């Protein structure tokens, strides 16, 4: 697959563990497991997963 | 006509807002909020073809579909989208989307990025071909931390689908978007406050001009813009101008998120039409005041920096921009907070004057410390540790402050005291006159 | 005899008191006065303070008068300052301020 | 009681060694390439919060440490980290209860829950433990107005709380044992309690009422 | 550039485009009153003492930052002008610490002087007698420059000169809302052979 997922470093369940938070869960009522599931680091460890697919960009050098 | 001419309204009514007519279909996260899931939503759908029609005719669907901002101001999105379309520098340009929460009763832009953070990363692209920007940064607060990476997610899930970065969508068109998990500080939702933040200095608000669309970000052309603005760029496209025009009243247009808390018996968030009674909204989907209709004392009709209308008024109010100026209110973001009569308002009130208290950036003399001194007011006001014309000097107080600062937070921290003194003032002086007799007696 | 332009105080910014030429007289012998020790002088025309509206007329009264006299070089006018704010945040300049 | 002046103190002292461990020094080259060559700077506040989520607090020698990064003087640093306010400055410990007090938590009875806090760890409010283990400390708005009376915990939102149920969770933590986080009043998130109203009907799909103009 | 013309209290004046509102009004010979605004200093807006009306527009405009915009007619003073000036010194003078007998810039105060000129002759701040006015710690800057920083108006023109004049960057801006202080986090000497000069920048005697 193509669109894959942050690693899952940066996911806490690693992907699933039954019902999470309130009741939050992959086929449950409340389908969003991945907002109640992050790692105390997870956002910092994504951005160095995207530095692939960012281009280059500007300067304001001399 | 021109193409800057929503068509006029031809509705007397605007209650219902039937369910194909709702935006954000995701609002209470029931599905996939995955790439999979809003694409069998079509919230990526036919994004090269509209970015090949060209930013001008893009900036002509928004002008008609007459959206106002959603971020509190309510300036015509058309204009400013437009002021950063002028092709006069060679310096690159950034379109920084503002999804700071920082005014007290406000969750939307919460809901918009924990369940529809693709909507989001879409509105990205389409503004910034109408804007031509190079990149695009996501301010987001720091407590909203989960939500980052949850937004985060759904950025790094479209960089692999290819629907942004190089040849975005196949469209030819260079885009990158960014994340800044700014530090709390509520000061930092300020166009030119956040602007500094993103510079990394202390931030601060500029003062105006020059304006964003001239220097903004690292000294280049910038449009700060709020998420549910954004998050209704692409819809707009899809379904028409014309077809969002439809919605709301003539000059009003458009469907509206509101935050419904307070004293209700099911504070909630709901999508709904613009300019719709205000009774209407409240016992159609919150389930009514606590203690009944007749137990309102009075609603802040866009959380903080909105002056409060007591009961009588609310019996009439309409729920839209114009609307609630016929009332000496201002929508602001939407976000009601009911109040039941058993409610001590002296102290509601005071307790936001000491939320701006602790928000002021310090910057400027009026709301750096003039603010400092209502605090003091309005807590002896609590306890009733005043004379009567000290009401008359708070009055006074405010219409100093109004529009002598820098930044709108001044004039947001002054619209509470006088919507305060100019409906209860009696329940004011009241307290006072008991703290005579028992100190006294 | 001095003419002059009094000296604007540099730890104020009005002006006001600057928009006069002025004639002040040479700084002659002070000393300490031997029983209280205060400051002493014999020097009447010391104390002396007149204000004119140009050096033309101030020379006109000194000649009058038979003072000998030289005048300090009048203020040349200010010249113009920018004073812009958007510079302030530049995009590749070095007067972008890193403070605020 | 906090402070806006720094005086030395043995657990914070310019000193004291801190340094990114090899794990985050490689985010660091990550969160600087996201801003332009010359404007850098722009960095300083995901490197300070980086700099305390691996040290719970930001002591002084950290700021140095993002200064040297940034190749900045040293005060320009103090002034960003002293202007935001979740850069705690003086050690925290563990848990940051976050209790929001402004309306409308206020109006959805606040106060309870904020002196049943108190008396459960017996500490003031802005203050921490005798272990470094929970720091009550009031919060504004923590944006989550509609499912009030809410805290939060280090980065978590318990929305819906009461006397009951927040004890509940302080009796958890203080077990070491790790708590469902969330609404606690059987809504998921943000939804009107009961039976829904609106979205019922099934999303339309892609396609549907466009422009037909592309 | 053409000169634009603007009027300055009903007196027309040219301007080269881009002249401040201030400047402007100086080729006149009008000073409007300022606390934050250095001629020779990068402009800042934080006093809002210059604030000035113009004809036909929703609310005053800082001059020291307005650029002129041709047509327009300034309105020094007029009685919205000097409602503002009033203000601002009326809220400049709550946390003033009462200290002129024993502060040396008693008698050389542009918080004095421009208090006698402007501002209002009575004080409305009744809370004296309940809560106090405001106390902030002062500073070691060294041997040269004393330093009591309760009487600090956060103009900010210390700051602004140490980064720019002399550029030192020692000095800065810590806090927010009242709490703000000016002055190092961490005790330091301003050493700079310029360090005499912040001196006479300060308007006050902080
Ligand atoms: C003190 C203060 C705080 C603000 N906070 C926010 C915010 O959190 N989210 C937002 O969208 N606009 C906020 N605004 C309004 C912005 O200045 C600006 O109007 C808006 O972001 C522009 O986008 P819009 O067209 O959708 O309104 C704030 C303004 C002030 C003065
Ligand atoms: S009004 Fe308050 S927050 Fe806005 S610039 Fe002035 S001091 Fe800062
Ligand atoms: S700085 Fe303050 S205390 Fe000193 S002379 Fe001026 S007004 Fe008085
Ligand atoms: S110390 Fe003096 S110069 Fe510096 S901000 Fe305060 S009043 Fe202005
Ligand atoms: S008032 Fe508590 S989360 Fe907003
Ligand atoms: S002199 Fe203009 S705001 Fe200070
Ligand atoms: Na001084």
């Amino acid at each position: 697959s193509s669109p894959s997922v942050v690693g899952l470093t940066s996911n806490c369940v690693k992907p699933s563990s039954g019902p999470v938070g309130p009741g939050a869960s992959a086929t449950g009522g409340y389908k969003v497991p991945e907002y109640y599931s992050f790692n105390r680091f997870s956002y910092a460890e994504a951005e160095v997963e995207m530095a692939k697919y960012r281009c280059p960009q500007p300067s304001a050098l001399k | 006509p021109p193409p800057g001419t929503p068509p006029p309204q031809t509705k007397t009514k605007f209650g219902p807002l039937a369910d194909e007519d709702r935006i954000f279909t995701n609002l209470y996260g029931r599905h996939d909020w995955r790439l999979k899931g809003a694409l069998k939503r079509g919230d990526w759908y036919k994004t090269k073809e509209i970015v090949l029609k060209g930013a001008d005719w893009i900036v002509n669907e928004i002008k008609t579909s007459g959206l106002r901002g959603r971020g509190g101001a309510g300036f015509p999105s058309g204009m400013k989208w437009s002021f950063m379309n002028k092709p006069g520098d060679g310096r690159p340009k950034y379109l920084v989307v503002n999804a700071d929460e920082g005014e007290p009763g406000t969750c939307k832009d919460r809901e918009i990025m924990r369940h529809d953070p693709h909507k989001l990363v879409e509105g990205c692209l389409i503004a910034g071909r109408a804007m031509g920007a190079q990149a695009a940064y996501i301010y987001i607060r720091g407590e909203f931390y989960n939500e980052a990476s949850n937004m985060q997610l759904a950025i790094a899930e479209a960089y692999q689908a290819g629907l942004i970065g190089k040849n975005a969508c196949g469209t030819g068109y260079d885009f990158d978007v960014f994340m800044h998990r700014g530090a709390g500080a509520y000061i930092c939702g300020e166009e030119t406050a956040l602007i500094e933040s993103l510079e990394g200095k202390q931030g601060k608000p500029r003062l105006k001009p020059p304006f964003p669309a001239d220097v903004g970000v690292f000294g280049c052309p910038t449009t700060v813009t709020n998420v549910e603005t954004v998050a209704v760029a692409p819809t707009i496209c899809r379904r028409g101008g014309v077809w969002f025009a439809s919605f709301g009243r003539t000059r009003n247009s458009g469907t509206k998120l509101f935050n419904i808390s307070g004293h209700v018996n099911r504070p909630c968030t709901v999508e709904e039409e613009m300019s719709i009674p205000l009774k209407e909204l409240i016992e159609r989907h919150c389930g009514g005041v606590t203690g009944g209709w007749d137990n309102l004392l009075g609603v802040i009709p866009g959380g903080s920096s909105t002056p409060i209308i007591p009961k009588n008024v609310c019996d009439d109010v309409i729920m839209d921009f114009d609307g609630l100026i016929a009332a000496q209110t201002s929508l602001g973001t939407a976000a009601i907070i009911v109040m039941d009569k058993s409610t001590d308002v002296i102290k509601a009130i005071a307790r936001l004057i000491s939320f701006y208290k602790h928000e002021s950036c310090g910057q400027c003399t009026p709301c750096r410390e003039g603010i400092g001194w209502m605090n003091k007011i309005m807590t002896r006001f609590v306890k009733g540790d005043a004379q009567p014309a000290e009401i008359d000097m708070l009055w006074e107080i405010s219409k100093q402050i109004e529009g002598h600062t820098i930044c709108a937070l001044g004039d947001g921290a002054a619209w509470p005291v006088q919507g305060l003194i100019r409906h209860f003032r009696p329940e004011i002086e009241k307290r006072m006159q008991l703290h005579a007799k028992r100190v006294s007696n | 005899v001095r003419i002059h332009i009094p000296p604007k105080n540099a730890m104020q910014s009005g002006t006001d008191n600057v928009n006069t030429w002025q004639i002040e007289f040479d700084n002659r012998e002070r000393w300490e006065n031997p029983l209280m020790g205060w400051a002493s002088s014999g020097d009447p025309l010391s104390n002396m303070n007149v204000q004119f509206g140009s050096p033309e007329e101030a020379i006109t009264f000194c000649e009058r008068n038979g003072w000998r006299w030289y005048v300090d070089g009048a203020a040349k006018p200010k010249k113009e300052r920018v004073k812009n704010y958007g510079i302030n945040f530049a995009w590749n300049k070095r007067t972008r301020v890193s403070t605020k | 009681d906090n402070l806006f002046v720094h005086r030395d103190t043995p657990e914070d002292n310019p000193n004291i060694p801190f340094e990114f461990t090899a794990e985050n020094k490689k985010r660091v080259e990550a969160i600087l390439s996201i801003y332009p060559e010359g404007h850098k700077r722009g960095a300083m506040i995901p490197l300070l919060d980086l700099a305390q989520r691996q040290y719970g607090w930001l002591p002084i020698s950290a700021m140095h440490k993002v200064a040297e990064i940034l190749q900045l003087p040293n005060m320009r640093v103090y002034e960003v980290a002293t202007f935001y306010t979740m850069f705690m400055r003086k050690p925290t410990g563990k848990y940051h209860i976050q209790v929001c007090t402004t309306t409308p938590c206020w109006l959805r009875g606040s106060d309870d829950i904020l002196e049943t806090c108190k008396k459960q760890l017996g500490i003031g409010v802005g203050d921490t433990t005798k272990d470094r283990k929970f720091t009550i400390s009031e919060v504004e708005c923590l944006g989550a107005c509609v499912n009030a009376p809410m805290v939060a915990i280090n980065d978590d939102y318990y929305e819906d709380l009461t006397s009951k149920d927040m004890q509940d969770i302080l009796n958890d933590l203080k077990a070491d044992k790790i708590s469902p986080p969330g609404p606690r009043n059987g809504r998921f998130a943000s939804e009107p309690k009961g039976e829904p109203t609106s979205l019922s009907e099934e999303p339309k799909g892609p396609g549907f009422g466009l422009q037909a103009g592309l | 550039p053409e000169k634009i013309e603007v009027f300055v209290d009903d007196i027309p004046v040219q301007v080269v485009p881009g002249t401040t509102v201030l400047q402007a009004a100086a080729q006149i010979g009008v000073e409007i009153p300022r606390f934050c605004y250095h001629e020779r200093l990068a402009v800042a807006g934080n006093c809002r003492m210059c604030l000035v009306e113009v004809e036909k527009s929703p609310k005053p405009v800082a001059a020291c930052a307005m650029p002129v915009m041709k047509g327009w007619r300034i309105k020094t003073n007029s009685d919205l002008t000097r409602k503002a000036r009033e203000g601002v010194m009326e809220f400049l003078l709550m946390n003033h610490p009462l200290d002129c007998p024993i502060c040396d810039q008693g008698g050389e105060c542009d918080l004095q002087d421009q208090a006698m000129a402007f501002g209002s002759d009575r004080s409305r701040f009744t809370d004296i007698n309940y809560t106090g006015k405001r106390a902030v710690e002062d500073k070691d800057i060294g041997p040269l420059v004393k330093t009591i920083m309760t009487r600090c108006i956060h103009c900010t023109r210390c700051v602004r000169f140490a980064s720019e004049i002399a550029g030192v960057d020692d000095l800065g801006t810590t806090g927010r809302g009242n709490d703000m202080q000016i002055g190092t986090y961490v005790e330091k000497l301003f050493l700079t052979e310029l360090s005499g000069n912040v001196i006479d920048l300060c308007p006050v005697g902080a």
